[PDB]
DNA sequence: CTACCGATAAGCAGATCTCTCGATTGCGTAT
DNA sequence: ATACGCTCTCTGCTTATCGGTAG
RNA sequence: AUCGAGAGA
């Protein structure tokens, strides 16, 4: 099940956490360069809810 | 865990490797950081959904 | 599509019809029993022989292999039958209201039979005898009615004998948008009446009424027992399918006279019966194997969603059947009834299982789920939108594309990679073997090559896997004498490769206008994988070399290529409709570089001079008319020859413009100045004479995209192939001079003086203080007061916690700062520079136009100024703090957003922070702009896709419904609208431009003197007259170009194109006389006329849509909604404008706004004390307001309408509230007597009072049971005191005095009640009043004034942008709007009324628009392009508006 | 039958001759538009690279288009415009008729 | 004295250029 | 052990219960 | 085939 999560980012929660999103948790570190790679590890994501919206603020 | 990088240049994997992904099915995974709100502080908010939620609600 | 192969039969209409279970049962191949689809295909399953070939299995209904079979349908039985999804609402409206008992409607007999004559006179063109049949009330008990009732068939027939006799109407009826317009309001009307029926009229026989829970489900309610009162002296429950089928077919056949005008738009001629069989499901058609193959995807096999729910359904259709089985035994066998119930349950809960599963397999929304059949043809990834108004394509390409200056502006750079793998069907001939057996020896790889041979019998042989000497016997063979006599009228087809004369259509989206896909030429290149575009394509195409990619389009007959090179091509598109501005030109490096060549400063020798000249002009690529290069004198013969740029240009012009014609005579200025060349220059004013460049530079505004440059006017004056020529000589020429001397930039271009240096210096030390001096103006503070006053700090906390004060506070900054960065830009450029105009290559750029603007040169060079974010300043914090850097609520013009660097030097890091706030600000208003206008687009160009210009100069839709009667009113070409105004340049250019008219050959086709004679009579009377107003005016003569076409009558022209051409020959008296000169711009006008067939709808549309994405009343996009979008009756700002008298005062004006505008209650208090005690529960209700002196001089409101207010509503108001709040709880003698009166008035006031000597307390107790709880009593008291009005005019909220702008002094109000402002002439001029608002003008005004404001405010959008749209198009857009009267929209709303559902179903809401076209049995005639492309037949805009005879020889 | 065949045909003929208009009252542009000389000019080199007969001497010229804009100049192209009118009327201008430009 | 037509609070249907890669139903059951 | 039955958007159209006016 | 991440103009 772990791995299943860390594979599709599918948060497979009979519960729910204290979370908005169900999916897309876990992205693919690319391996395009160094630079590239680097930064997968500083990002810091506001949440999937955001990009599908109007508000700007 | 500890190896020093000339281990892990014996080790096959880099000099100077970093952690922080998984590996699953042969293709590398991160579990990306999120930004959720400040914990064990409540907060004061005013948003128009609460008052949508029912009525006489503020 | 083969033209080798031509089509006979042709589809002239479809028509919307009903399938019946009768027909499909015959027409089936074989029944669908099992639900198993596989072991190989199962006997009578849904894979079935009999429904189509099936993997090398042979169909066994006609015998042939998966390719020759077409694919047959089957059906399955279905054991009861079940509501059609798609007419269930139909069924149950008319299940509701009728009698169960008389099998007749609800309503009165005789009402249906008037709504029944109605709908039969309404299928003709008859609507007004079908209102004039209303007026037939008897008039003129039974016997009476029936009478009445004969009557009224009498009057219908003979109305219908008269029109089919006067020519009015045929025998099919005459059905266009009005009269659909009127049948659909009359059905609606129909079904409104049936359904508000209590009580059978034909019988009074109460029948139960019926209940809804979605679908599959209809239920039935008992009459009460006072209800079945009435049906004691007359004398739920689940239904089922066949007992409403039932009652619904007792109806209909009963009601058959009105049904057959209610289900009908035009008369049926076979006059059959409408059944209600036609609204069940008894029988469900499957589609053939053909159509539900299934979904392999390599070993990941998928069985097809429609076999899934056709199972299902078969499952539940043999458990129901298996279950009438053994039911039977519980019937047939006297057992007992408890497993006789159970055995009844089941089958009744399989009922509406059967009847789930086929709303499963008919729609997916009523049954995550599986897409039925209906969710196949629903939305942009439906069937409609995604595969028949769009398409994937063979014969196109796409690649990157790469900029190439060395091939025709009017050409394309296509890689030999696509030049192999594209072809041409070109027939052999006896004047084409030359080329195409060569292509057939070169073969498929050695370009030019041919691919195939198609034979002559339709055989497609190819050349890939073939030797060189097969193909050589191949192409020997070619060209043969036909052996086989059916064949002998046929040629042989070479596939060969796309040669250079070959012509390809490119395309970049978005495609946001028609300009955005062009027919270029072909130009086959030897280097590979990108293509190659020149630079004048680039503002055509926004297309860009950074990555940008665009598709490359190759037509396949001459019919297509005739229209790529003709119509579509890119040199006769060189000027957009949208303005009529040019679009095409050079862009950068040739702009640079004609400015460093046309200036004074250069000189060429002899050997230099003919080298420019060979190197842009070569006559043996047809560049020169005259077959010989000509050349000049030098302009200078001592001490040794030097000729001149200009000399240069005037050489270029001399070779490519034509012979035997003068030379342009053209003054026009560029963008540099006279300062740029020094003291006494005139580098700035352009001057040809002769088509010699005499004086000035050549510059952005001559050359590229702009109005009234020499490339502009040699496209008026030589056509537009000379233009396309001069710009490609002109990008040859300025390329091999850019070469030679290059142009370049550098740090130096960057840097200032010390002087420079030092005068920036000095007035940025200026901007210290700017921020706190424009703090303390803000406060309210007395000047020279210090940035850390307490009071000062305390005023800015206010502020920040006030949005409205924040923002008055970053408007009053940014003002002095932004004063303060022109002063600093206006001193240091140019005077500050080190490197200086021409040699300064930065300000070369910047002035010439080629690249950026002196706004940039001004953030390179002296500082960056202040960052706007969001209209405002940068944010900030809660603790006044706009950085960590930065104290609270720091008064510096640096901590706000002032960034007093420079790109040359560098910016601090609060700077950059800031910066970085405004560019990512920017990089978010770009991504949101580049589709936020998407939807327009599409929404104008589905209804506009029709509107045409027809041969009678009168554009009109697809159908025939008329729009105009004169495009624009005046039939003028915005493409060729140009130089018509421009008399000064027609009369130095005369002698050309009769050259290129020629009235020799337009004299014997013409009629010369009755237009003439009109026009005299006409502007006389015009002359005499218009000194009075346009309603007193008698016309007495229409104008010109409604009696006389303008294209067969010369002097037939527009009022306005009259009265310019005789006020130039009037004011201007200047060897060629007046009256030939009037004579060519009458010509002139009569050849700029738009031609008949032009798609003048889908131009107006992409006008007013591409300029959009260019972008205290919503602006833009928001105001494009409102407005042509949905036509909202409530916009966000209605506003009014008042025009006012001359002889009234501002004072006066300022008052009467003061009078005008509402004022609340809540706007005179200034606070409520509510001294509640429940020693029952009372309050005392304190009321304060502010000085009488001050809220009477701010709102015109005394203390006797404070008291009257007060009195009246906020007392009454202030108890419902109360009264509303306990029940949801329960879940002086003169002021005696007034006390009095508002304690009678009111429920529980027991005191009152009010300062009646000087209005500034109102005192008032109340008091309430004590078994009441604790109210809040200021909440309440607070939310009546904002809704209580003082003094308020309906709808008007704020009356405001603008600045009178343009002249006139007007009044703008919010909200719009036109016939209150009726009332007050003496203040406003009451015949000018004009508003926002569409509809209210609309009601209040007429048709024609809500047509004038939405052209108005439909410009106004535009012009506050810059944006420059032709009236035409809005004119266009504002008539077909209001074409039925009405304020319509552009949407699904304002759509339904159209002839064609084939439109409306493509657009949205497929279901919707196809069961409405079904119910009323629909024939469209394919008129509308969408109609035209859904069935495949020729477009009727364009090309297709007639049609091509050939004229044989013998009879 | 025959002569329910016979009735369509006449009613057919009927309305065509009904709807056409005659040379002496047409009041169309005297000129050909742009999409006219482009559909003949497209509709002309279909009809020669299918193996008509042509009228104007070739130069050695092999593009269909290109001999149908010769025949345009040469106003050789025996083809008739049908314009029609919005009510299904219709007016037959000729090619040499008209006058290009 | 009740039937019929408005008239605002509530419910319900709907769109807003190209191209890569990665992942893919849970139990149950009778032998 | 295995095959097979199965929780934070914008409009505009349409429906419901309270107001009257009138035979 | 569907939903998730990302990329180009
Ligand atoms: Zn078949
Ligand atoms: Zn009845």
């Amino acid at each position: 099940k772990m791995q299943y999560f860390l594979s599709t980012g599918n948060l497979v929660s009979q519960s729910g956490l204290d979370l908005q999103q169900v999916s897309g948790y876990t992205v693919v570190a690319e391996k395009i360069n160094f630079y590239r790679f680097i930064s997968h590890f500083r990002m810091v994501h506001r949440g999937s809810f955001f990009a599908q919206l109007k508000t700007t603020t | 865990n500890k190896m020093s990088p000339y281990e892990l240049v014996q080790h096959k994997e880099e000099s100077d490797e970093i952690g922080g992904y998984f590996i699953v099915n042969g293709i590398e995974k991160l579990i990306r950081m999120l930004i959720v709100q400040r914990r064990n502080h409540p907060m004061a908010i005013i948003r128009p959904s609460f008052a949508n939620r029912g009525a006489s609600y503020s | 599509m083969d033209i080798s192969k031509p089509v006979g039969s042709e589809i002239t209409s479809v028509d919307f019809g009903i399938l019946t279970a009768k027909e499909i049962r015959n027409l089936s191949a074989k029944q669908i029993t099992n639900p198993t689809v596989l072991d190989h295909p199962v006997s009578g399953g849904l894979y079935d022989l009999a429904l189509g070939a099936f993997l090398r299995n042979l169909c066994s209904t006609c015998g042939l292999d998966e390719k020759f079979c077409p694919g047959h349908q089957g059906h399955i039985e279905l054991p009861v039958p079940c509501y059609n999804p798609l007419f269930f609402n139909q069924l149950y409206i008319y299940l509701r209201a009728s009698c169960l008992f008389c099998h007749h409607f609800r309503l009165k007999s005789v009402e249906v039979h008037r709504y029944a004559c109605k709908l039969r006179l309404l299928q003709y063109g008859l609507i007004d005898e079908s209102y004039k049949l209303d007026e037939i009330t008897l008039g003129s008990s039974s016997t009476l009615l029936n009478e009445l009732k004969s009557k009224r068939s009498e009057y219908v027939d003979m109305a219908i004998a008269k029109a089919l006799s006067d020519g009015r109407t045929t025998e099919r009826g005459s059905f266009t948008a009005t009269v659909n317009d009127e049948r659909k309001k009359l059905v609606h009307e129909f079904h409104k009446k049936l359904l508000s029926r209590g009580k059978c009229d034909n019988c009074g026989m109460f029948s139960p009424k019926f209940r809804k829970d979605g679908f599959t489900k209809i239920f039935e309610t008992a009459l009460n027992e006072k209800q079945i009162t009435n049906n004691r002296v007359k004398g739920s429950t689940y239904i089922l399918s066949t007992e409403v089928k039932n009652i619904l077919d007792t109806v209909f056949r009963k009601e058959q006279c009105v049904l057959q005008y209610v289900f009908h738009s035009r008369p049926n001629l076979s006059r059959k019966l409408v059944k209600a069989d036609s609204f069940f499901m008894d029988v469900l058609v499957v589609p053939p194997t053909r159509f539900r193959l299934p979904s392999k995807l390599g070993e990941e096999v998928h069985e097809n969603s429609q076999n899934q729910l056709l199972s299902k359904v078969l499952t539940t259709s043999l458990l129901i059947r298996d279950l009438n089985d053994d039911l039977s035994k519980l019937q047939k066998d006297k057992v007992s009834l408890e497993d006789r119930r159970v055995i009844f349950s089941r089958l009744m809960n399989a009922f509406v299982t059967i009847q789930n599963d086929v709303n499963a397999f008919i729609d997916s929304t009523k049954a995550v789920p599986i897409p039925g059949v209906k969710q196949a043809l629903e939305k942009k990834e439906g069937l409609f939108r995604k595969h028949m108004m769009g398409k994937r394509v063979n014969y196109a390409a796409r690649s990157v594309i790469s900029p190439d200056p060395n091939i025709e502006t009017n050409e394309i750079g296509v890689p030999p990679v696509f030049a192999v793998k594209l072809t041409y069907p070109e027939p052999v001939t006896a004047y084409n073997i030359a080329e195409l057996r060569q292509a057939v020896i070169n073969g498929p790889d050695k370009w030019p090559g041919a691919t195939q041979i198609q034979n002559e019998d339709g055989s497609l042989v190819s050349l890939i896997g073939m030797s060189v000497e097969q193909r050589k016997a191949l192409a020997n063979q070619l060209l043969t004498p036909s052996s086989n006599v059916s064949t002998h009228t046929l040629n042989k087809k070479v596939y060969r490769h796309i040669k250079n004369r070959d012509v390809v259509l490119m395309n970049r989206q978005p495609t946001l206008h028609k300009a955005s896909m062009m027919g270029h030429k072909v130009r086959v290149l030897p280097n590979e994988k990108t293509l190659r575009l020149h630079y004048a394509n680039t503002g055509a195409y926004n297309a860009d070399f950074d990555g940008d990619e665009m598709n490359m389009h190759f037509p396949q007959n001459e019919n297509a290529r005739a229209e790529a090179l003709n119509l579509a091509n890119t040199d006769s598109q060189y000027l957009t409709p949208t303005s009529g501005s040019p679009v095409r030109g050079l862009i950068q490096d040739h702009i640079s570089a004609g400015v460093w060549l046309t200036s004074k400063d250069s000189f060429f020798t002899r050997e230099q001079y003919q080298q420019y000249i060979y190197g842009c002009i070569r006559p043996e690529d047809g560049h020169t008319t005259r077959s010989k290069i000509v050349t000049l004198p030098p302009t200078i013969f001592k001490p040794y020859p030097l000729w001149t740029g200009k000399q240069i240009i005037t050489t270029v012009l001399l070779n490519v413009t034509p012979p035997d014609m003068p030379g342009i005579n053209l003054i026009s200025k560029n963008k540099i100045k006279n300062e740029y060349w020094g003291k006494g220059s005139l580098e700035n004013e352009v001057l040809f004479k002769d088509g010699a460049l005499l004086c000035g530079i050549l510059d952005k505004s001559q050359y590229g995209a702009s109005k009234y440059g020499i490339v502009h006017s040699l496209h008026e004056v030589y056509g537009p192939e000379v233009a396309a020529k001069v710009l490609s000589v002109l990008g040859r020429l300025f390329t091999n001079y850019i070469t030679a001397t290059a142009f370049t930039c550098g740090m130096d271009d960057l840097r200032l003086t010390a002087e420079g240096n030092k005068w920036r210096t000095d007035i940025l030390k200026t901007s210290v203080d700017t921020g706190r001096e424009a703090a303390a103006e803000v406060t309210n503070l007395d000047k020279d007061t210090p940035a850390d006053d307490p009071e000062l700090l305390k005023r800015l906390q206010e502020i920040l916690r006030d949005n409205n004060k924040s923002g008055i506070l970053d408007a009053v900054t940014s003002s002095k700062v932004n004063a303060i960065t022109s002063q600093v830009v206006s001193k240091c450029v140019p005077d500050g520079t080190m490197k200086k105009f021409p040699c300064n290559s930065m300000q070369a750029m910047a002035l010439s136009g080629a690249k950026g603007s002196n706004v940039n040169v001004s953030q390179i060079m002296c500082l960056l100024g202040q960052q706007a974010l969001e209209g405002r300043r940068v944010p900030v914090m809660v603790s006044g703090k706009t950085l960590p850097s930065f104290k609270p609520y720091e008064t510096d013009a640096m901590a706000g957003g002032y960034v007093k660097g420079r790109f040359y030097s560098g910016i601090k890091p609060q700077e950059y922070y800031f910066h970085c706030m405004a560019g990512r600000e920017g990089l978010i208003d770009t991504a949101v702009k580049t589709s936020r206008s998407g939807y327009l687009q599409r929404c104008l160009t589905k209804q506009l896709e029709g509107v045409h210009v027809s041969y009678d100069n009168s554009i009109r839709d697809a159908d025939g419904t008329l729009v105009q009667f004169m495009y624009g009113g005046d039939a003028i070409d915005i493409t060729k609208e140009s130089h018509m105004t421009q008399f000064e340049f027609c009369l130095d250019n005369y002698y050309a431009l009769l050259k290129k008219y020629n009235p020799s050959a337009l004299i014997e086709h013409l009629d010369v003197e009755s237009a003439l004679k009109y026009s005299k009579k006409t502007l006389k009377y015009r002359k005499k007259h218009s000194k009075e107003p346009h309603y007193k005016q008698s016309v007495k003569y229409d104008p010109v170009l409604a009696k006389y076409n303008p294209a067969k009558y010369l002097g037939s022209v527009s009022e306005n194109f009259q009265d310019k051409l005789e006020s130039f020959l009037d004011k201007n008296s200047k060897g060629v006389n007046e009256k030939k000169f009037r004579a060519l711009m009458q010509l002139k006008y009569m050849r700029s006329l738009i031609n008949p067939g032009e798609a003048v709808g889908i131009i107006a549309s992409q006008s007013v849509g591409e300029p959009s994405t260019q972008m205290n009343v919503t602006l833009g996009i928001p105001r494009l909604r409102e407005i042509v979008m949905t036509a909202s009756a409530a916009i966000k700002t209605p506003q009014m404008t008042l025009p006012i008298w001359n002889d009234v005062s501002d004072e006066q004006a300022d008052t009467f706004c003061k009078s005008i505008s509402k004022v609340l209650l809540s706007e005179v208090i200034d606070k409520v004390i509510v001294t509640e005690t429940t020693g029952a529960r009372s309050y005392v209700i304190h009321m304060r307001f502010f000085d009488n002196n001050e809220y009477s001089e701010e709102y015109d409101v005394s203390k006797e309408e404070l008291q009257n207010v007060i009195s009246n509503q906020f007392i009454h108001l202030l108890e419902a509230a109360i009264v509303k709040e306990i029940k949801k709880q329960k879940r002086n003698k003169v002021q005696r007597d007034r006390q009095s009166a508002i304690i009678s008035h009111h429920r529980f006031i027991t005191k009152y009072n009010f300062d009646d000597e000087s209005g500034k307390w109102c005192e008032f107790k109340l008091e309430l049971a004590a078994d009441t709880e604790k109210l809040l009593m200021v909440n309440i008291v607070e939310e009546i005191c904002r809704k209580s009005i003082i003094r308020q005019i309906p709808h008007i909220d704020r009356c405001v005095h603008p600045e009178p702008e343009n002249g006139k002094r007007v009044l703008v109000t919010e909200g719009v009640n036109f016939q209150a402002m009726w009332d007050q002439e003496a203040f406003i001029d009451v015949d000018g009043i004009t508003s926002n608002d569409v509809a209210a003008v609309l009601k209040t005004y007429g048709v024609e004034a809500a047509r004038n404001t939405i052209v108005n405010e439909i410009n106004n959008v535009f012009s506050r942008y810059a944006i420059s749209v032709s009236f035409r198009h809005l004119d266009l857009i504002a008539d077909m709007m209001t074409r039925q009267g009405t304020y319509l929209a552009f949407n699904r709303q304002g759509m339904e009324t159209s002839t064609s559902s084939f439109m409306k179903m493509s657009y949205e809401t497929t279901c919707q628009f196809l069961t409405k076209a079904v119910l009323d049995n629909e024939r469209e005639q394919l008129d509308s392009p969408s109609a035209r492309i859904v069935v495949g037949k020729l477009n009727n805009v364009g090309t297709g508006s007639f049609d091509v005879l050939a004229k044989v020889p013998n009879a | 039958g025959p002569e329910d065949f016979q009735q369509h045909e006449q009613i057919r003929r009927k309305t065509l001759k009904e709807k056409a208009i005659p040379k002496d009252q047409r009041a169309t542009t005297p000129y050909m538009t742009k999409y006219e000389r482009a559909r003949i000019l497209g509709t002309r080199a279909l009809q020669i690279s299918m193996n008509a007969p042509v009228f104007v001497d070739l130069e050695g010229e092999t593009d269909p288009l290109r001999i149908a804009m010769k025949e345009l100049a040469e106003k050789k192209i025996p083809l008739v415009i049908r314009r029609y009118l919005p009510d299904g009327s219709f007016e037959d201008w000729s090619v040499e008729e008209l006058i290009v430009d």
